[PDB]
């Protein structure tokens, strides 16, 4: 379940450090 | 060839084998059957699709990061490359898009079932925008908007706060502001409201889908922990 978090924070903050 | 039951049995099937491409089409071919789905058909639905365009997002993103680096043929290569993925993206969504105005919007009985299909709409036009460019792009961004606001209005009517579906609208739509119309304003003021909502009213939760109201919860206030810096 921690693994539903993680895997969203990484695919949101994927757009915030490769396009701004 | 193959009835419903079968078909979703080699759906849940494709599922297990990770062969996504086979369980969108099984479920593809269930949909164009034409009858309402079930709750389970439904979510298989959407299980498959999600993964089918999921990978290709994913190789989309890897090539773009990539591609960010100054040679350039093997620029020319990866442009092409990325284009290719593009043009997969393309294709799936849009066989998706084709499933919920030809059938599943249209025959949607319950107000549950309406904002899911609606929500999927936003999700596969805002998935076109992740990757359109030009007049193309502002087509694809209006019509992600305009299905998620529709299913928004509905869901703040005939949902509780708390409602499962409700929420993940909520998180998704809140997402489109903030990575598609770069509006991390409304992105925050939406997800802030959608969270709020849910715990005022707490005493909503139910048996069924109290776990995932709590999780998506907890994304809203994830996305929001992430976007406010
Ligand atoms: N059909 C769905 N049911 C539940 N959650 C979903 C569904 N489609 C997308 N999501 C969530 O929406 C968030 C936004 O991610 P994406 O839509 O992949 O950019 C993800 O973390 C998923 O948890």
């Amino acid at each position: 379940r921690d693994k539903i978090r993680l895997n969203n924070a990484i695919w949101r903050a994927w757009y915030i450090q490769y396009v701004q | 060839t193959m009835d419903k039951s079968e078909l979703v049995q080699k759906a849940k099937l494709a599922e297990q084998a990770e062969r996504y491409d086979d369980m969108a089409a099984a479920m593809k071919a269930v949909t164009e059957q034409g009858h309402e789905l079930s709750n389970e058909e439904r979510n298989l639905l959407s299980v498959a699709y999600k993964n089918v365009v999921g990978a290709r997002r994913s190789s989309w993103r890897v090539i773009s990061s990539i591609e960010q680096k100054t040679n350039e043929k093997k620029q020319q290569m990866g442009k092409e490359y990325r284009e290719k993925i593009e043009a997969e993206l393309q294709d799936i969504c849009n066989d998706v898009l084709e499933l919920l105005d030809k059938y599943l919007i249209l025959n949607a009985t319950q107000a549950e079932s309406k904002v899911f299909y609606l929500k999927m709409k936003g999700d596969y036009f805002r998935y076109l925008s992740e990757v359109a460019s030009g007049e193309n792009k502002q087509t694809t961004v209006s019509n992600s908007q305009q299905a998620y606001q529709e299913a928004f209005e509905i869901s703040k009517k005939e949902m509780q706060p708390t409602h499962p579906i409700r929420l993940g609208l909520a998180l998704n739509f809140s997402v489109f502001y903030y990575e598609i119309l770069n509006s991390p304003e409304k992105a925050c003021s939406l997800a802030k409201t959608a969270f709020d909502e849910a715990i005022a009213e707490l005493d909503t939760l139910n048996e069924e889908s109290y776990k995932d109201s709590t999780l998506i919860m907890q994304l809203l206030r994830d996305n929001l922990t992430l976007w406010t810096s």
